[PDB]
Parts: C-alpha cells; structure tokens; sequence
C-alpha cells in the first residue's frame, strides 16, 4: 500500500482532483483552490553559474472583504504542509524578539525574524494590511532575493531565507469597490508595489440559487454530529518536491513575448500596475508546478497554456466595467 | 616484410598518418623516432579528410617516391585516385581491410600484404576488369579500324567472334554469335553475388596498425619500454570487442608477454626509479578506478550501470546493498579509492572480483598493464586513451583540430604531463554529461522506433556532441539505456541511428551508424547500407570518412531520405 500513487497518480483527470482535497469547506472559488493547490508543492532552485539564486518563492495575494472567510483557508495548508509557524497580523517591528555576543547576560539570546526560522516552509501571517509600515518595510526583500543580511551589534553575519510568504490581509473602503481601479482600492507605497502575484479577489454579488446550493451545503456541513483523503496527498508532495526535479525546454517560448506586449500594449496608464519581470517568471513557476503535479519534469504548450488561462482570467477580473480588455485580444488565443 | 625493403628507405620520403586516430599517433611517433635515427628528415601530416589528403599531395607535388599513408587506402583503384603515380613507392597498412583489388593488383605503386585465412576474391579482376559486354575497345569488319587494341580476347575485347583468348569453349556460337555476353554476365552477376558480398553489405576492421610495427623495429635490436606501451595504446583503443574486435586477447596474453617477460634485462637490479620496466595485470574496464572516488564512477560507464540500472534510483539501492556486503563506508565511496585508506583500497579488488560472480556482472575484468615514471603516482593503462578523446576539442579558432593533434602526439611521452591531468579532467566532465542526457532523452520517451530500427534525433549544438566520437558514445550508452528497461525479450535486436546537430556548420544534421546489440563478430551493415536511399533518391549525401559509419546531410534534408531509407 505505497503504491497507491501509481495505482492512479498518472491518470488525466487528476489535473483537478487535487482541487477537492485544498479545503473541503467552499462551494465556489476554484480560483484560489488551484492557486494554492500548484503553489503548495512548486519551485526551482535553478541556480545559474555564481549569478543568484532565482526563486522557491512566490507571493499570491488575496484582497477580498473584511469577512469573507479567508483566514480560515489558511489552516489546512499548516495542518497538511510540512513546516510553519503561526504569527497573525500586528507582528514585532520586524526586528524580532542585534544581540552583542558575550557571557554577560548569559548569552543575551538570539534570533532576527521567522523567515529565519522557517526556510523552505511556511510561517504564517493573518490580517496584514492594518500593520506597522515599518514591517512592509522590512520584509521586503526576503521575498525575492531569499537572503538577509543584518548589522547593528556586535556581529554583521548573514543568513538564508528561502521561503515563499502566506498573504491574508483586508481591504480598505468599507467592503470592497466596484470595478473601478484598483490601486484606489487599497494604497500602498511606491517601492513595495514591485512584487505581486497570484490576483484573486472575493468580489461580492448576490445569486439566490447558489445562496440555496451552498446553504444546503453548510447545514450538510452541519450535520455531522457523533475523493482524496488527507490520509496521502501529504506525502506525494513531500515527494514532489523533495525528490523530482523538473526542467524545461524550447517548446513556444516565443508566445510569451507577445502576451507580455499585450499587457504592455493593452495595458499602459489604465489598470497595468507595475508588474515587471518577476510575475512573467512566475509564467515559469506555474509551468514546473504543474508538471510537478504530473511528475513530468518537462511539457509541452499544455502547462504553460493552463498558466495562460489562470491569468487571463484574473487580470479580467480586476479591471472596470470595461472589463474584457484580454478576453476581446485573446478569443483567437483561446 | 620489409626487413629487405626497409633498405630501401633511406632516401626521401612523406610518412601521412591517415584521420585522427589512436592507431595513427602511436603507430607513427615510433617511426619518426626511427626515421630521425638512421639520419632521415621526412614529413609527418595531419588529415582532415580524402580531400584533405588530396590537397596535401597537391601541395607536395614533388617526386617523393617513398610515400607512405598508413591506415587507409580503400577508396579507389588510387592510380584513379593518384594519377601522377607513376612508378612511386606506397606503402599501406591499413586494417580497415575490404579494400580494392585494382590497389592490390598492378604491382607497380603499392604494398600487397595479403596475408589473410581467405582465399575468396581471386577471379574478383578476372571478369569485371577484364570481361567486358557491349563494348568498344574493339575492331570492326571495316579497313579504317584495322589495328588490334589491347586484345584481352574476352568480353574486354570484341563480342562479334573475335577472341583470341578465352579459350574454355566453342568460338563462332554457343547458343548464339554472342552468347560471349551471356555468359559473361552469367559468371559477372553469379558471382557479384560475391562482389556485392564485398564492399556493399558490411565493412570492419581487421589487425593491428602498429603491433606489426613494434615486430619490424624489434628485428633491430630495439627495448624500448615505452613502445610497448605506446603499441598497448594503439591495441587498447580498439581493444574494446564491443566497439571493435581484438579477438586474439587470450592469445596476445602469450605473444605480448613473451616479447616482453622471456627477455628480462634486469631479472634482479629493477627495484629503481625511473621506467621500472612495465609489468601485467587483470584488471577492469571500469572507467577509472584510480583518481576518483567509487561513487561517481561507479555510475557513468554503461556496462556496469545497465546491468543494474542507476538512472533511476532502485539501481542505487541494490548499489548500496552490494557496498553493503562489500561493506564500502559511503565517505570511502566518496573519497579518491587512492585517497582511501590502506586496506580496503588494497582488498578491494581482491574481494570484488570473486562475489560480484554472483550479481549480475560478469564482464568488467580485463588483461593490462601499467608502470611508473617515478615517485609522483602510478599510472593506469587506459586513462591516456580516456584523456585523449576528450583532446579533440573543436574549438571556433580554426586551429584548435590540427593543433590538438598535434598536442596529442606530443603528450604520450615521460615529459608532458601537466596536460595530461587536464586531459583526464576534461574526460571525466564529459563523461557524466554523458549521463546528463540520457535520463533526459529515456523518460522525455524520445526513442523513435519509426519501424525497423531505433533512432534518434536532437535538436542544438553541444561541444560534447559538436564531433562524431561523443555522438556514438551517446547513441552507445543510451541504446544499453532504453533495451533494457522497454522491451520485451523480442525486439532488443535492432540497429540503430542518431541525428547530432552543427549549429557551426550552416545547418548538417550530422549521422552515426552503430549496431544491435551482443554481436561482436557480425558487425556492421552501414559499411554501405546508407547509400540504398543515395541511389533512390540521392540527396547531398556524403562519404568523406574512411570510417565508413558516417555521413554528413543538410539540416533538413533527411527525413523523406529516411522514408526511402526505411527499408
Ligand atoms: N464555504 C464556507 N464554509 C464554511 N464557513 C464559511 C464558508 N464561507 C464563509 N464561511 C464562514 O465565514 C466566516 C469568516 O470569518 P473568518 O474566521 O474566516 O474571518 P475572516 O473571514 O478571515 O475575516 P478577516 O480576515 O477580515 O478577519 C468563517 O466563520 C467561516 O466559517
């Protein structure tokens, strides 16, 4: 019974079995399902001759409601994934609990962040966005160069932070805006708008159907008194990423250039936000995390096409209600 | 012989040492080691191929007479090939042996060692040469022709009843006036049966290039140690019977030995420093033993690896199960066997070869030699041939082929040697990105059946894969690779190709030829078998390389020459 991967593991229907498995708790909200479902197990080190080290990191951002359950998403990611800790919005200074290395004191004890504490996993945070700047500020770079480096006592040594980070925060407005532009709908600072990723959003409106379908459903959910199970998937990821290694090769890497003017070109002074090289990259990381998911190690247009449809879908999703600026430019790609 | 036609050799002469070869360097350094003893200055040369090689004499058009090529010659009937030849001293010793008759007979230019268990091709210029149908070096009834050309009497001359030779039957008629070209082409086509036996079906490799060598310079009171090794060399390249055959190994174990071990010059006073005379022992083809730890080693030669199956990891795991009755420590199989401790690095072997019977190996051991220069360390028999390949470096300088070479042949002596380490570790780079590809190629499942053989194809330039040598050496460890592990016991027996990119080259396609599996003796088709789809349909195709298992196409011009080239 070790086997039980590849009894099954290899099947093609089994691109969105992992969804059932993220959460059982939502009726809607495959987005994020599958978000988290790649991001959970994918990255590559991929280090390149003394240049840096790239990414077994990634950020994707929910910016939804003061309420919609969010926070609670969080959870089984820990209860499942191999590493954390647990830290909620409202941290330190972002110094940490700069020691001067003596036996005064005894020893004048030690450490500089979580990042620190918890490479290669995850620590976790809740309700960000009503914070200290002066966090905003600190953990921004750990994110992407994954490197500290600290000053400031009787020591300036250095550090690893490979870690990938949790998001959870809360809008600002009331609830959440209409279409209208995002970049009004919460304000952040100039030199941290650098890095983004994985845009979704828990946009509210009201269908009576599904208000009785997912209804049904939580009073089922209510009813329990006393296909994957949790019992597995754990370790085909322990797997995944810890044993195969994937790669990739020229298959349509030209097509990325044109999409990548189709923002730039669509998208100049309206909605496109400042998001440079680092998201197209993360074109990358969707690509090796589904073949991750498959055990492939290399592909063909299928992975990164599916990488294409998630962000066609999203970046219509936070626009205006001219809201189909890609969905006109990509019915001939779709 | 030549113990009376080497006194012929003292005046001048042009010694060409035919592409790059291991043969080549070590069959020839001992010539001009000889040449410059009897007071001679001559001409050592580099070949980059027939064209090459025909320039070259082009550049020498002299009168030369003593011209020497060595390991080559069939390509012509060379008079065709070197016309100016008039009554000019060759010399050939080549073991790339099924070579024309026309440069046998016509004992004029040439060296006819024929010396061979086979008797076959005797008439082979009795009858297309010198018979002959519908042709003109002929008479006719008029006066205006009444002169006799060269009257062979046979389909050479007439076939209108005028045959003063051929006189094993009837002359007006036998059936007819001519039946003379009926059975002319009776006996021509029966028996290019045998022709196309020969030259359009298969080609090898014969004999030594330079143990017949060693034998001649023996016959002049000559020890030198180092010949022996440098011949050792020559023999241990194709030593390997599954690239090309030694064969007579358990019988060079007496001729070798008695050149070497009857005549002991020093049977007591040998325990010094310099070139301690060589010694013999069994030991592996396992790539280097000595200057690396076992671990890494242990895991890009094919033969101990595709018997137990390393690329994935269940091979590691009975891999460590067998260091395990071995009872290796895994630092130790990570630390330079040499850089081991004492012991075990001298039990090793001792233990290895008696209880790997029992697992799944049973040919890695071999019959070699080895020695001293000094104290510096104690070098091993094959790892200058393994640091030579990787010394043909084709670099975009334009010099780096020739010059390679001739860094190459100034490498085997005592003196150069800081090159000789660099030429070990330019080997083993390369010979784990050997590795590096194959998982790549085996679980992308990219072994094109396409029918009656596997092929290959890749998609841009490696300076590994730039030049040929690697490219069969990948198509030599993947084709291990995929047969044993997807395959039933039905179709492990096919031959196979493999397409290896020029991006330098404006776009080639470069091709090897390379065989099934397990049959040593019979050896290749693809002496010719390429050229079926030349005559079908024919499309820039090549042959430049007396190495026969080659070509040279455009980028694209392949494939519909591969769907004629199915069959
Ligand atoms: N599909 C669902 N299944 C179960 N509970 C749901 C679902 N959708 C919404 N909820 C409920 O909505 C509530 C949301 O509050 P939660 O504890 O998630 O704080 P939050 O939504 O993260 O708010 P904030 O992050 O703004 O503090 C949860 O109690 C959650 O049970």
């Amino acid at each position: 019974d070790i086997a039980t991967i590849q009894k099954l593991s290899k099947d093609p229907r089994i691109v969105e079995r992992v969804v059932a498995s993220m959460a059982p708790s939502i009726y809607g909200h495959d987005y994020i399902k599958r978000a988290l479902a790649l991001a959970l197990f994918g990255g590559e080190s991929k280090n390149p001759g003394e240049k840096h080290k790239v990414r077994g990191d990634i950020n994707l951002l929910i910016c939804g409601d003061p309420g919609t359950a969010k926070s609670q998403f969080l959870k089984y990611t820990e209860k499942v994934a191999p590493r954390a800790v647990f830290t909620t919005g409202q941290g330190a200074s972002a110094v940490g609990l700069y020691v001067r290395r003596n036996p005064v004191s005894r020893e004048w004890t030690l450490e500089a962040g979580a990042l620190v504490l918890a490479d290669q996993g995850v620590c976790l945070i809740d309700e960000f966005d009503k914070m200290n700047d002066q966090d905003r500020t600190s953990i921004h770079e750990a994110m992407e160069q994954q490197s500290i480096s600290i000053s400031k006592a009787g020591i300036v040594t250095s550090l690893q932070a490979r870690c990938t980070v949790i998001a959870a925060a809360n809008p600002i407005g009331g609830r959440y805006d209409p279409s209208m532009t995002f970049s009004e709908n919460v304000n952040l600072s100039e030199p941290i708008l650098s890095r983004f990723d994985v845009l979704c959003v828990v946009k509210d409106e009201f269908d009576p159907m599904q208000d009785q379908q997912l209804a049904k459903f939580v009073v089922h959910s209510h009813m329990k008194h006393h296909e994957i199970p949790q019992d597995l998937l754990r370790q085909y990821i322990v797997y995944a990423k810890e044993n195969i290694r994937p790669k990739l090769t020229n298959i349509d890497e030209d097509k990325i250039a044109k999409m990548y003017a189709q923002l730039r070109q669509e998208s100049f002074a309206t909605g496109s936000l400042p998001i440079t090289v680092r998201h197209i990259e993360s074109v990358i990381r969707m690509s090796e995390a589904h073949a991750r998911m498959h055990l492939r190690e290399n592909v063909m247009e299928a992975d990164v096409s599916m990488a294409i449809r998630m962000m066609l879908e999203s970046f219509i999703e936070a626009q205006k209600f001219s809201v189909m600026k890609k969905m006109r430019s990509t019915f001939q790609k779709y | 012989l030549r113990n009376d036609f080497y006194r012929q050799l003292v005046g001048k002469r042009i010694l060409i040492v035919v592409n790059y070869d291991i043969d080549a360097i070590c069959a020839s350094r001992i010539l001009q080691a000889l040449f410059k003893y009897d007071h001679m200055l001559y001409t050592v040369v580099p070949i980059m191929g027939v064209t090459g090689l025909k320039r070259a004499y082009g550049e020498h058009q002299g009168d030369v007479k003593y011209v020497v090529l060595v390991n080559c010659g069939g390509c012509v009937d060379i008079v065709e090939l070197l016309q100016p030849s008039d009554d000019v001293t060759f010399f050939i010793c080549d073991s790339h042996r099924p070579l024309d008759v026309c440069n046998i007979y016509s004992d004029r230019q040439v060296c006819i060692l024929g010396d061979a268990s086979l008797e076959e091709n005797i008439p082979a210029f009795e009858t297309i040469f010198y018979d002959s149908e519908g042709e003109d070096e002929d008479e006719d009834e008029s006066s205006d022709t009444e002169q006799q050309h060269d009257d062979s009497g046979a389909g050479e001359s007439d076939q209108e009843d005028q045959a003063p030779r051929s006189r094993k039957l009837s002359r007006l008629e036998r059936h007819e006036q001519r039946i003379l070209k009926q059975r002319a082409r009776r006996q021509w086509e029966s028996e290019r049966d045998r022709i196309m036996f020969e030259y359009t079906q298969f080609s090898y490799y014969g004999r030594s290039a330079a143990l017949m060598v060693f034998e001649l310079a023996w016959k002049l009171s000559k020890d030198n140690m180092d010949l022996l090794w440098w011949a050792i060399v020559g023999i241990t390249e194709q030593l390997l019977l599954g690239k090309i055959e030694s064969g007579a190994y358990t019988l060079e174990l007496e001729q070798i030995q008695s050149h070497v071990s009857r005549l002991t010059n020093k049977t007591n006073d040998q325990n010094t420093m310099s070139a301690s005379k060589i010694t013999f022992e069994n030991d592996l083809h396992l790539v280097l033993y000595r200057h690396w730890p076992v671990t890494e080693s242990m895991r890009y030669s094919r033969y101990s690896s595709c018997q137990l199956k390393l690329w994935t990891l269940r091979g590691e795991k009975r891999l460590h199960e067998l260091l395990l009755e071995m009872g290796l420590p895994l630092v130790h199989a990570r630390q330079t066997y040499g850089a081991m401790d004492l012991v075990l690095r001298k039990e090793f072997f001792s233990m290895v070869e008696r209880l790997a019977e029992k697992y799944d190996i049973a040919d890695i051991v071999y019959g070699t030699f080895t020695l001293s220069y000094g104290y510096r360390s104690r070098y091993a028999a094959a790892d200058y041939v393994y640091a030579l390949l990787a010394i043909m470096e084709s670099v975009k300088k334009h010099k780096t082929p020739e010059d390679c070479f001739l860094e190459a042949s100034d490498a085997l002596s005592r003196q150069h040697k800081q090159l000789l380490s660099a030429g070990i570790d330019q080997a083993k780079l390369l010979h784990a990105a050997v590795f590096r590809q194959v998982q790549s190629s085996l679980e992308a499942r990219q072994v094109h059946s396409a029918g009656s053989f596997f092929y290959y194809v890749l998609q841009e330039e490696h300076a590994f894969f730039s030049y040929p040598y690697a490219l069969g050496l990948l198509a030599r460890f993947l084709l291990r690779g995929h047969v044993a592990t997807s395959r039933a016991r039905q179709a492990s027996d096919l031959p196979l190709i493999a397409s290896c990119p020029l991006n330098a080259s404006e776009g080639m396609c470069l091709l090897v030829g390379i065989v099934p599996v397990r049959e040593d003796s019979p050896r290749n088709f693809f002496g010719k078998a390429f050229e079926q789809a030349a005559q079908k349909s024919g499309v820039a195709l090549l042959q430049d390389f007396f190495e026969p298992a080659v070509v040279q196409l455009r980028q694209s011009d392949l494939t519909r020459f591969l769907d004629s080239l199915t069959v």
